[PDB]
C-alpha cells in the first residue's frame, strides 16, 4: 500500500 | 510462567472439547495467527506436539511467528506488532515504521528471509531484549494542587454573592422581579468589565515572570474567561426574563430596553460562535470576527447601564491601552519556517530561521503566529533549542487542541510558511548556570524548557574543553563566568512518553554525546521515571527507541548503558534519590523543580531535611 | 621665540630706567624668582651677562631655577609649579604632589642635589619633554541641542496660557479680581498634580531605556520640578493677592479661605526650606522632612479645590503607586564600601563589594544611598567597572553638587560605610559586542559608561587568548558567542580632563595592556581630543600624567607612543577620521555615539556618506 | 607642612 511504495522508494533512493 | 499457564489452559480446554473454530474457541479468539497455525499443523496429538515445539528458545518462537505470517515490508511490520505487549507506554506508529524499515533494509532486494533476518536481529544490540517473545480521586495532594484555583473560583463566587445580595437588599421595595433583575444587573456590570481583563496577554507575560504565578494560576486565564462568558450568558438571560416578567406584571418609551434586545442578540451571537465547533472546523477567522462584536456589546452597554461606564472604563482603558501598545512591528519578526519535521505521536517540529538580533535565555517562550493556520491567533510555545544554537529556533508543538492540530494535520497532508513570532518571554534561569551539582527535577508535561536548559548546559560544558592545535594536549578549563556547575542531575517523572518521544530521543542524544567522555567523569545524569509502567518489563517501548537512536548515530550500547539503568518504571524513591545525590560531593546541591505543588512540597520537605537549597522554577 | 622677545623687552626697559624694585618693575611683577636672581647677580653689564647665561640649554635653565629657589620636598614642588604653563588644561594638585614625590624619592636621605636631580630627570622618559622650560553664543548647534528642552518649556507655557485663558473667559462676568484668581486657580490645579509626576524615578528608569530619551530630556526632571515649584509659588501668591483684593472690594463663613492661609504658609515652608542653602549646609534630613509636607499641601488642597481631587487623583495615584511599589528590600542590598580612593580633582572612587547575585551589563547605572551623607537621598551613578570584574563594583563619583561634595569632603577629612545600592538599570549594549570595527565616539562628560564598556571589551578580548599548558603554543581563537569585534576605535572629545583624570589614566592603562601585543595587530585604538588646548604645546599636563602612569607599571615609552600621537589638541577633523576608519578593512563600521545632538547629526551626516551604520547610544 | 610629613612617612615606609 502506502508503506510498500515507501519501501520501494527507499530502495530506489 | 505465562507459557506454562497457557499450556495448562490449552490442555484443560482440549480435554473439554479439533476443528478450526474449536481451536479458536479454546484460544478465546478471529486470528490470522490461529488459522495459519492450523494450516501448518494439519487431533490432541497434533496440538500437543505443535505446542511442545512452540513451548519447549525465543528465536524459535520468532521463526514460528514468521512462518505463521509467511502465508517483504508490510508483513514484517505485522510480525513486530505481534511481538509487542502494548500495555501502558507504547511505541508510536512512526517509530514502529522506522524500526521495521531499519530491520528490512539492513537484512536485504525483494522479500527478506527469516534465516538471515535472525542474524540481522542479533546484530541489533537492543532490539532483541526489548521485543517481547510470546505467541499472544480524593487525596490531600489533589486539593493541595487545586487550592489556588479553588480560591480564585471562591473569591469570584463570593464577590458575586456580595454584589447580588447588596443589590437585592437595597432594592427590597420593588416586588419579586426587580430584585432578581437588579441583582443580575449589578453582577453583569462587573462580569463584562472584568471579563475583559483576563485577555491582557501583554500583562500576563509580565505577571508570569514574577512569583505571583506560584500563588494564583496564570495558565487558566483563557478558561476562566470562557467561564465568565458562560456566567454572563446565564445572568443576562435571567436579567431578561426578570425584566419581561416585570413588564408582564405591569401589564396586569426609552432607549434602555431596545438596546436590551440588541445586547441579548449580540451575546447569543458571541456565545453561539464561540463554541468549540466553530474552531474545531477550520474556521479560525469566523470565530475571530464574531467575537470582534465584544465592542458592540461594550458599546450598547454604555447606553444601557447608567453606571456601567465606570466598570468598563477601568478594565476597558487597560484593555485598549494594551491592544494599542501592541502594533504591527512591536516585537514581531516575519521569520521563515525553514524545515518542519513531523515527529511521532502528532508533534510538529518547527525550525524557524533565527532573527539576527534575537537573543533569548534558555527556557524562554514566544508567541507563534501562522496566517495559513489562523490569521489572528497567537499561541505561546517554549523555545526548545539552546541559545548557543545560532542558525535556527526549534519549537516542538504537541497537538493539544484545534490550532496545533490544524498545524500538524495541515503539514501532514503535504515548507517555507510565513511566521510572525513575538519575542522571548521568560523567567531568568541564571540561578541554574550559577550553581554546583544542580538537580533539575521536572514532572508532567512542563519540560519543554528543560530541553533548552539541558542543551544549553551541554553546549556551555563542551565549550570549556580546549584542544591545543600544536601538541593536542586537550585540557578542561574551569568556570567561564557563564557556568559553574560541577554536576547536573535531571530527573523527569511523567506518566508516559506520550507526546514526548522527541524528549526521550533528546535525553538519549545527550547521553550519547557525553558517554564517550564519562570514563573520567560524568557531568550530566539523566534519570527517567514512568510512574505508569508497573514493571520494567513494561518499559520496552523506550528500549526500542534507544536502540533505534543508537543506529542513527552508530555507537556501542555502552553509550546508553548509563541511561538504561536510570530509566526506571514507577514512581521514584525520593529517599534513595536524594541520599545518592548526597553521597556525591560536587558542591552544594540546589534542587530546581518544575511541576505540581503537591510534589513541590514533598521535595521541599526531603530537600530541607538533607540540606539542599530547594527552588521552584516556574517556566 | 619667547626668550628673544623677553630679552628685547628687557633691553628696552633697561635703556628706559638697577635697583631691586626697578628690576621687578621692568619684569612687570613680587617674585621670589626675581629677588634671588638679584641676590645672585649682585648694572646694565650684570643684567645683560646674567640674561645671556639665562638665554644662550633647557637643563641649564632648570639648574638656574633650582639655584634661584635654593635659598627637600616642598621646594621641588615650587620648582615644578614654576615649570608649568598652566594655561587651558592643568595638572591636578594631587598629580603634582605625586610627581614631585616621585622625583624626590628616586633622586635620593635628606634634601636632594640638583646635579643628581638632573640625571634623575633624564631617567624619566616623558617628564622632560612635558615640563615647559622657561623663566616665567548664538549658533544653530545651540538651538539644535536645546530644541527638545525648548519644546517642553513651550508646551508647558502654552498649556498654562490655555488654562488661564479658558478660565478667565468663562469667568468674565466677575470683575477684575475673580478673573485673575480663577485663572491662577485653574493653573494651580494642574501645577500641583503634575509637579508630582516628575518624581517617578521608578518610571524614569523605564522611560530612559527607551528611545523617548532621545526626543524629550529625561535628565532635566529634577530642575523642571524646581521650575514647577517656582511657578506654583508665584501663582499661589497671585491667587492670594487676588482673593484678598476681591474681599477688600467686597468690604466697600466657610472652610475654603482658612485652608487657604494654611496652604500659603505650607508652600512658603516648602519654598524656604527647599532652597540651595538648606542642602548646601549639611542638612539633608531637614530638607527631606520639610518637603514631606507636600502631603499636607496635597491634603489641604483637596478640602480647598472642589475639583482638585481629580487632578491629584491621576498623578497622585501614580505617585503613591510608585512609592509603595518601592519598599525596604525591593532591589536594595546593604553592601559594604570596601575601599575609597580620592582621585584628583575632587572625584571619589568607591569600591563596593559586589552582591553575590548582582549581574549587570556594561553601562548600567545604579542608585546609590549612603546614610552617613544623606539618609533618604538616592543619587544615580554609572558603574565604571566591567562586569567581568567579579570582586567589587567601582563608582567614580565626581563632585558636581552638594551630596557628592559631602561624600568627598567627608572622606577627605578622614572606610567601611553602610551603602544601599539599587540594582542595575540601563539600555542593552549588545549592539556593540555584536559588531565589527565598532567606532565608539563619546563627547562631553557622559563617558563613564564607556569606561565600563572598554574594560569589558578588553576583558572579553583577552579571554579569547588561549595558552597551551603543555607546549605553550598560544593561539587566538575566533568569536566566542559574546564578542565579535575585530577592531574597536574610541574617540573621546571633551573640553578638558577636568574631573576625568581617572579616565585618562584608564585609557593609558588599556593602551599599556594592549601595546605589548600590537606588534602584530592593534585591537583598540583610543583617541583623545581636547578642543580647548589650542596647540599641542598646551597638552603637556596629559603627557605628565602618562609619564607618571608609566612608572606605576614600569614600562617603556613605546607602550604609550601609540596613544601619544592619538592624544590631539583641538577639535577633530571628521573627514580624516572617518576616512582613516574606512582605510582599514576589519568589517562594517558601526559608529556609536554618546553626546549632544548637534554633534550627533554632524556624525550621522559623515557616517551615512561613508557608509557606516550610525547609532546613538543613550546611556 | 602636610607634604613634609608625607615625605617623612615615605622615607620611613
Ligand atoms: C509558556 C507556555 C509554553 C507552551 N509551550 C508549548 C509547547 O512547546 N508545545 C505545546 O504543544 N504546547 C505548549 N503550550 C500549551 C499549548 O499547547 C499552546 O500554548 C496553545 O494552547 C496552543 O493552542 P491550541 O489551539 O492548541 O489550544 P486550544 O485547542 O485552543 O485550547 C485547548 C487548551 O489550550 C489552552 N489554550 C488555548 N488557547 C491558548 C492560548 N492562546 N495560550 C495558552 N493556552 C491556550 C486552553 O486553555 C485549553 O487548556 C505552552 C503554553 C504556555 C503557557
Ligand atoms: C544615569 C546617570 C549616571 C550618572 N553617573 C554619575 C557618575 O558616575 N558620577 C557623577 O559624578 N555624576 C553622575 N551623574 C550625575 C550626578 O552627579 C549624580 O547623578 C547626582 O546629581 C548627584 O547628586 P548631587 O547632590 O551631586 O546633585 P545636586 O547638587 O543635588 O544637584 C546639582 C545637579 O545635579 C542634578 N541632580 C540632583 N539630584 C539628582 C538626582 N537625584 N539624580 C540626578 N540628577 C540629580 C541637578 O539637576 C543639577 O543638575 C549621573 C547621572 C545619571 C542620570
Ligand atoms: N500554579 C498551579 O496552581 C499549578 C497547578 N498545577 C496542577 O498540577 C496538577 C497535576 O498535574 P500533574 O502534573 O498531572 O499531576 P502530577 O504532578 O501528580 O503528575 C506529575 C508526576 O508526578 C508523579 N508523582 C505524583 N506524586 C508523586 C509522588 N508522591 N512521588 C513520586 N512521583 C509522584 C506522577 O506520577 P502518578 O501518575 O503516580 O501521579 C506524575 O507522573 C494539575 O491538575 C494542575 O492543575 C500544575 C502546575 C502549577
Ligand atoms: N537629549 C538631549 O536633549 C540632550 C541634550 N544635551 C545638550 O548638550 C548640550 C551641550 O553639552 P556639551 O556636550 O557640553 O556641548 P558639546 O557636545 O558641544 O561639547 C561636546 C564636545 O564636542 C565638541 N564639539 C562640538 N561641536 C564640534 C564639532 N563640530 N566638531 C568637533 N567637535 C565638536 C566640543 O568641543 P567645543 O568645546 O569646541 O564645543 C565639546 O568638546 C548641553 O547643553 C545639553 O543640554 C546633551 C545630551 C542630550
Ligand atoms: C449585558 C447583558 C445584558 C442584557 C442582555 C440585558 C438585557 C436587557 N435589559 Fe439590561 N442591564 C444590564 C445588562 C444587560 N441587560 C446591565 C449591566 C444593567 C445595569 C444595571 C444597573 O447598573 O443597575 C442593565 C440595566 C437594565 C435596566 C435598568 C434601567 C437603567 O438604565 O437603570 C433595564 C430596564 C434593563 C432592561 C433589559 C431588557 C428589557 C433586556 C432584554 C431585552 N436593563
Ligand atoms: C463582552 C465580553 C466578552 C464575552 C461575553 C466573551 C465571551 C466568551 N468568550 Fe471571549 N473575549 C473577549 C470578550 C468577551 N468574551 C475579549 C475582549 C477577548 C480578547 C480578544 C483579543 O485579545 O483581541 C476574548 C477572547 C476570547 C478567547 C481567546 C481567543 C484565543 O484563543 O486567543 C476565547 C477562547 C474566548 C472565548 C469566549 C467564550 C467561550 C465566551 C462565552 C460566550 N474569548
Ligand atoms: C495651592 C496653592 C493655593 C493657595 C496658597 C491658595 C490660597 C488661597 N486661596 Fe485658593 N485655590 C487653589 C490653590 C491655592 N489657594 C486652587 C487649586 C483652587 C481651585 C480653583 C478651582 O478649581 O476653580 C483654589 C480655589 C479657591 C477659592 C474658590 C472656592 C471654591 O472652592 O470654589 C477661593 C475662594 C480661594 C481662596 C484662597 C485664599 C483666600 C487663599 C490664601 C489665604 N481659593
Ligand atoms: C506640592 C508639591 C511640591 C512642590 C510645590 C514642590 C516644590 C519644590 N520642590 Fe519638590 N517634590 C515634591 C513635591 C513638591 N515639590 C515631591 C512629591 C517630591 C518627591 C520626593 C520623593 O520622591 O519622595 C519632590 C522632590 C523634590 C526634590 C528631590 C530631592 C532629591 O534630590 O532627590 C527636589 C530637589 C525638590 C525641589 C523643590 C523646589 C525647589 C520646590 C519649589 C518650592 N523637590
Ligand atoms: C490573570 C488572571 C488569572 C485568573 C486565574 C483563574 C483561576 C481559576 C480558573 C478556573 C477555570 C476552571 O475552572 O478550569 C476549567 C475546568 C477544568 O480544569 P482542570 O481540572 O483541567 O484544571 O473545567 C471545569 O470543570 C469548570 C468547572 C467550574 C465550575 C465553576 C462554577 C462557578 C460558578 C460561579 C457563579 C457565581
Ligand atoms: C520625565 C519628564 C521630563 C520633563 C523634561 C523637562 C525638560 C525641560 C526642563 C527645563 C528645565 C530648565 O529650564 O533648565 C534649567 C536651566 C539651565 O538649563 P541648562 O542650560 O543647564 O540645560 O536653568 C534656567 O535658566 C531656567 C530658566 C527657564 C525659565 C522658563 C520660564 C517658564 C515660565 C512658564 C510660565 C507659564
Ligand atoms: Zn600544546
Amino acid at each position: 500500500a502506502a508503506a510498500a511504495a515507501a519501501a520501494a522508494a527507499a530502495a530506489a533512493a | 510462567e505465562e507459557d506454562a499457564r497457557w499450556l495448562r489452559w490449552v490442555t484443560q480446554q482440549f480435554k473439554t472439547i479439533i476443528s478450526l473454530q474449536e481451536f479458536k474457541a479454546a484460544l478465546h479468539v478471529e486470528s490470522f495467527f490461529a488459522e495459519r497455525f492450523f494450516a501448518l499443523f494439519d487431533t490432541l496429538q497434533e496440538l500437543q506436539e505443535a505446542l511442545t515445539l512452540l513451548i519447549h528458545s525465543p528465536m524459535d518462537k520468532l521463526k514460528f511467528l514468521f512462518q505463521v505470517y509467511d502465508i517483504d515490508p508490510d508483513e514484517l511490520r505485522t510480525v513486530l506488532q505481534s511481538c509487542l505487549r502494548e500495555s501502558a507506554i507504547s511505541l508510536p506508529d512512526e517509530k514502529l515504521d522506522q524500526l521495521t524499515l531499519a530491520l528490512f533494509e539492513s537484512a536485504d532486494n525483494g522479500a527478506i528471509t527469516f534465516e538471515e533476518l535472525r542474524d540481522e536481529l542479533q546484530r541489533f544490540p537492543g532490539v532483541m531484549e526489548n521485543l517481547t517473545i510470546s505467541a499472544a480521586q480524593l487525596t490531600r495532594a489533589y486539593w493541595h494542587n487545586h487550592r489556588s484555583q479553588l480560591f480564585c473560583l471562591a473569591t469570584y463566587a463570593g464577590l458575586h454573592v456580595l454584589l447580588f445580595g447588596l443589590a437585592a437588599s437595597a432594592h427590597r421595595d420593588l416586588g419579586a422581579s426587580v430584585m432578581v433583575a437588579k441583582g443580575c444587573g449589578q453582577c453583569l456590570n462587573f462580569d463584562c468589565s472584568f471579563i475583559a481583563v483576563l485577555m491582557l496577554r501583554r500583562c500576563l507575560t509580565w505577571l508570569r515572570a514574577t512569583w505571583l504565578a506560584q500563588v494564583l494560576p496564570l495558565d487558566q486565564n483563557i478558561q476562566f474567561h470562557q467561564l465568565m462568558g458562560y456566567v454572563v450568558v446565564g445572568l443576562s438571560l435571567v436579567h431578561t426574563v426578570a425584566h419581561t416578567v416585570n413588564f408582564v406584571l405591569q401589564a396586569q418609551h426609552g432607549s434602555a430596553s431596545p438596546t436590551g434586545v440588541a445586547l441579548l442578540l449580540l451575546l447569543l451571537l458571541m456565545f453561539i460562535c464561540s463554541s468549540s465547533c466553530i474552531r474545531r472546523s477550520g474556521h479560525f477567522e469566523v470565530f475571530y470576527w464574531t467575537h470582534l462584536s465584544y465592542l458592540l456589546v461594550w458599546l450598547l452597554l454604555i447606553f444601557h447601564g447608567p453606571n456601567f461606564w465606570k466598570w468598563l472604563l477601568v478594565p476597558g482603558i487597560l484593555f485598549f491601552l494594551e491592544k494599542a501598545i501592541g502594533l504591527a512591528v512591536s516585537r514581531m519578526a516575519a521569520v521563515c519556517i525553514m524545515e518542519v519535521n513531523l515527529l511521532p505521536s502528532k508533534v510538529t517540529h518547527l525550525l524557524i530561521k533565527r532573527p539576527p538580533f534575537f537573543h533569548y535565555r534558555p527556557g524562554d517562550y514566544l508567541y507563534l503566529n501562522i496566517p495559513t493556520i489562523a490569521r489572528y491567533e497567537w499561541h505561546p510555545f517554549t523555545i526548545s533549542s539552546a541559545p548557543e544554537q545560532k542558525d535556527t529556533i526549534w519549537l516542538h508543538i504537541r497537538s493539544q487542541g484545534q490550532w496545533t492540530n490544524r498545524l500538524y494535520e495541515s503539514f501532514k497532508a503535504s515548507c517555507n510558511i510565513k511566521c510572525y513570532i513575538d519575542g522571548p518571554y521568560g523567567t531568568p534561569t541564571r540561578r541554574i548556570f550559577a550553581s554546583e551539582h544542580a538537580v533539575l527535577i521536572g514532572a508532567g508535561i512542563g519540560i519543554t524548557p528543560f530541553a533548552s536548559i539541558l542543551q544549553s548546559i551541554m553546549y556551555r560544558h563542551q565549550k570549556r574543553k580546549h584542544t591545543c592545535p600544536s601538541c593536542q594536549h586537550s585540557w578542561i578549563e574551569g568556570v567561564q563566568d557563564n557556568m559553574k556547575l560541577h554536576k547536573v542531575d535531571f530527573i523527569w517523572i511523567n506518566r508516559d512518553q506520550r507526546s514526548f518521544e522527541w524528549f526521550v530521543s533528546l535525553l538519549t542524544k545527550l547521553e550519547m554525546d557525553q558517554a564517550e567522555e564519562a570514563q573520567y567523569g560524568r557531568f550530566l545524569e539523566l534519570h527517567m521515571y514512568m510512574t505508569s509502567a508497573l514493571g520494567k518489563n513494561d518499559m520496552k517501548a523506550i528500549g526500542l527507541q534507544m536502540a533505534l537512536d543508537l543506529l542513527a548515530n552508530k555507537e556501542k550500547k555502552d553509550s546508553i548503558t548509563g541511561l538504561q539503568t536510570r530509566t526506571q518504571p514507577g514512581r521514584p524513591d525520593w529517599s534513595k534519590v536524594f541520599q545518592k545525590v548526597a553521597a556525591e560531593k560536587k558542591g552544594k546541591v540546589q534542587v530546581f523543580f518544575c511541576g505540581s505543588p503537591a510534589l513541590a512540597k514533598v521535595l521541599k520537605g526531603h530537600c530541607e531535611k538533607f540540606g539542599f537549597r530547594f527552588f521552584q522554577e516556574n517556566f
